[PDB]
């Protein structure tokens, strides 16, 4: 619960720091390092490691994906935050470019994590690069960031807002869980279930990020989503098999 | 070779056909419309051609290298869509026509660009046929290396932070040109060369070829500007810049010596072209 | 003893869950948001419930009838969306909220309505399980016949054109109500009985059944339009008091209309004697509810 | 146009007349009949009969589907023209309701072998639904005469006409008993041919549609027709060529 989920985030951050070394030219790696760890963590990364271990995989098998996922998320975060709305350590131009350096670095980490002594690595990695690129592409995350700008604080329906959160956060979390199951060696039914769970978990999650502003927070939407989420976990019976149900608290 | 212009024309055409099919208009319409606006604006497509050329050079066929070919053009496209943004170079035009954010707005242009960047990986990864997985993954890694913090983006970032610093030395100028131009040509040749089944030794020669002609391009544009800040002529003189160009061109071509002459011809043709342009 | 409220509560709850899962938000967002705004607004769900009850009455099970049940609730909803539009009745309240067109525009409202009707056909066709293709094709046909020019629509068009006749006979007012309200309730009951494995004789009895409650439903809708306030009904009430529409509370009065609703009910229930009272209890309760509801 | 297509278009008219006869109450069947033929002829309807004839089957097997496709088109057409942008023969409410009755009649004709009819109802219903032709009607309300790009306009055409044509071709190949690989080819052919027809007619509006867009759709269509042969294959090709 508290300790397990925290150790996951700490492992993900420890992998990132080891991977992104501030070295010359600091004008490039300084902002790349700063912006990667200034973005809030995304449960999508966490879910990736959790799902890999849930199916019998070793945590190290999904670390590169978990990291790729946080990086796509961070780039997205930086880009939605410019305009000069507030004070930023790095100027708008270096933030945008760095967002463009963070995404490919995610793929580099993944391609570079193929162990040639492991014969099942290429196929599983190729498939995950496809998942992450789709989830953070024009039919996923990007769809949500775009539609989000149509939301008028107190004059937008709940149906539309949930759609924005399914695209903005749900697609990514579904990705996270599925990639975790794939890298863990899970069979298709397992992967599908975990994907679906992730989809609802992420949508619910995003729904809470929305609360703050458009306070119209309906407990029914929260019940329909958590309910659907849990109705997907029918097969995995245990703690981790029923722990996932902890964020939904 | 014969009709090098007709060869380039055929490659761009075939590539323009694959790009149109790969990036279709779809919901959310303004994001796709924006991607297509800058991706299909037509151009020479030297990057896709370098990728294809490199594939057939080592024995592969155009078909196999096509998705990766479109990928590098996608990348090139979004790097330009972003370079024009208000916070960057803030331009209203590019190739006589309005920049992406001028017709779609800043927000959409930023996001359209991000879409082209991630779709490039999705497309290479899921559409490449006729190649084992470790081969396509290896190529995704090469693409990622050539466009990130040790490739394109670095060039773009070091350029952005060096515009108020009038005094800049040769080493600094070569860094920017290498990363901002060569890095993506090198990635193009190495994706083709590896998807075509080439050997490490063949891939390595090609990597040198790309680096030589990418730099060659920047030195020649500096020579023509003066025979029509910091430039090769201002640092070493036109005389030297031209010596350097000829040397860059010779070394590039020396790399294609042990390849079949017929497959190598288009590439050799491309080096001379960049080397002897009149504009 | 049969608890009708507990029955209607779980069946409505089950139908609203399938409706919500059947019509999800997706591009084009406005079209879908407008489809959902009216569909999940909050109707009594009499039609799908009749579909499911008829299915379970002949041996079938809810899951086979659910897609069809949602389909009649989709077409029912779109027929109301269009009915409220400025060129039709121009109403401003429906299912407790502003009418669709007032919230999305006449254009989207029209479109969303059309999408519901179309999708109803897709859904039943592609999602129904526990019935062979022939059954499905057949059901789709009854659905078609009940809402088209020999069904719902005919009733609604003869209703807007017969909005002048001040000499309307009980045969012109009969045609109106049977087509614009009975035909869909007939289709709802029939759809479920066929998908339930029912035999020709049973289906025929039930069709005759739906007929009586179908006319009963309308007769009662006209009384509610003359005795309850718009807030209460959740929709715009009263415009049948002025407009020269063909209603029962006009050609015979409200009290004689009530009386009539009473005969209609007894007749419907007398059709149900075809079945064992134990299995007929749900449809018997739905028939009363249709009779004594207050909205 | 061409007599082969005018001939097939006319067999469909005869069947629609044969099926929709004015009768009491006439205030219902008059508008139904009138509005069915007030809608322009759609090639989505004749493609069905053709695609079916191109794969060994006889058009008499795809007639009902061809008719349904037309009626689905009629209803959409009626609806996209409520106001009195002009003087209609019937009031906005009778037109509105008649469209609502046209579509079900198309399904009624089909419902009236059953595994393919089921598949066709799914095709037509999906093509006339929120994710097909209606997405096109909806997005079209946005096209500003000289402020809208060809990319956006081609899209609306793909949704408004393309999907119904792709669907017509598909239902025809399905009804003639063709194989999956063939249905897709034909479905794609319809898609492009239909998008093309939408561009021709959208040309009348703002004349900026270069032959480049037209050649692309043309080329894309015929490429899909590759693999087919015989008289009927060239007749099918003259739908885009000529
Ligand atoms: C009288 C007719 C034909 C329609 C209104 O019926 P309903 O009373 O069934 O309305 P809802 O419950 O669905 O809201
Ligand atoms: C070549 C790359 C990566 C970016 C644009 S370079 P630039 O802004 O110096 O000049 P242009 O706008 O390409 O004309
Ligand atoms: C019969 C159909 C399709 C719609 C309603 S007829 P009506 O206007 O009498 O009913 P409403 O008051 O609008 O509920
Ligand atoms: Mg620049
Ligand atoms: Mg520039
Ligand atoms: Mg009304
Ligand atoms: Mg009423």
């Amino acid at each position: 619960m508290q300790p397990y989920w925290a150790a996951i985030e700490a492992d993900i951050e420890r992998y990132l720091k080891k991977s992104i070394t501030i070295r010359p030219p600091e004008t490039v790696f300084g902002p790349m390092h700063h912006l990667t760890f200034a973005a809030p963590a995304t449960a999508a990364s966490t879910l990736c490691l959790a799902a890999c271990e849930l199916v019998g995989g070793d945590r190290s098998q999904a670390m590169a994906a978990a990291a790729a996922i946080h990086l796509v998320h961070a780039a997205a975060y930086v880009h939605e935050h410019l305009p000069p709305a507030i004070q930023h350590k790095y100027g708008p131009n270096v933030e945008l470019l760095t967002g463009d350096g963070i995404v490919p670095f995610g793929f580099e980490l993944l391609a570079g994590s193929v162990d040639p002594a492991r014969t099942d690595d290429p196929d599983r990695i190729l498939r995950v690069i496809i998942e992450i690129s789709r989830a953070g592409g024009p039919e996923g995350m990007i769809s949500g960031l775009h539609r989000e700008e149509e939301i008028v604080d107190g004059n937008t329906s709940l149906d539309f807002i949930e759609y924005v959160c399914k695209k903005k956060y749900g697609e990514m979390h579904a990705c996270g869980a599925a990639c975790g199951a794939i890298l863990g060696g899970a069979a298709e039914e397992e992967i599908q279930k975990l994907r679906n769970f992730g989809l609802y978990q992420g949508t619910l999650r995003g729904m809470m990020e929305m609360k703050n502003s458009h306070q119209l927070i309906d407990e029914n939407i929260i019940g329909k989503l958590k309910e659907l989420a849990l109705e997907e976990l029918g097969g995995f019976h245990g703690k981790n098999a029923e722990l996932m149900s902890s964020l939904v608290a | 070779m014969f009709d090098f212009d007709g060869y380039m024309l055929r490659k761009a055409k075939s590539v323009n056909k694959a790009l149109e099919a790969a990036v279709q208009m779809k919901e959310p319409l303004k994001i796709h419309e924006s991607m297509r606006y800058s991706l299909l604006a037509g151009g020479k497509r030297v990057r896709p051609m370098l990728c294809i050329a490199a594939c057939e050079l080592v024995g592969g066929d155009e078909s196999t290298a096509m998705p990766a070919a479109c990928a590098v053009e996608m990348i090139h496209t979004m790097s330009l869509m972003h370079d024009d943004l208000p916070c960057m170079d803030n331009d209203d035009l590019r190739r006589g026509k309005p920049t992406n954010h001028m017709a779609f707005g800043e927000s959409v242009a930023v996001l359209a660009g991000d879409a082209l960047l991630s779709f490039a990986f999705e497309h290479v990864a899921a559409a490449t046929k006729g190649a084992p997985p470790e081969r396509i993954v290896r190529v995704l890694g090469e693409l990622a290396v050539s466009i990130g913090s040790e490739g394109l983006v670095a060039g773009q970032v070091v350029d952005v932070c060096s515009e108020g610093m009038a005094e800049v030395g040769l080493d600094h100028l070569e860094f920017i040109h290498h990363h901002k131009t060569a890095a993506l040509l090198q990635g193009s040749v190495v994706l083709g060369a590896i998807l075509g089944g080439g050997k490490e030794e063949e891939v390595a020669k090609l990597r040198k070829f790309a680096n030589c002609i990418g730099l060659l391009f920047q030195v020649v544009d500096d020579i023509l500007d003066v025979t029509k800040k910091t430039t090769y002529p201002k640092l070493i003189g036109v005389e030297k810049s031209k010596e350097f160009a000829d040397r860059l061109n010779r070394e590039a071509q020396e790399q294609l010596l042990h390849f079949h002459p017929h497959r190598a011809a288009p590439l050799i043709a491309l080096a001379n072209y960049i080397a002897y342009r009149d504009n």
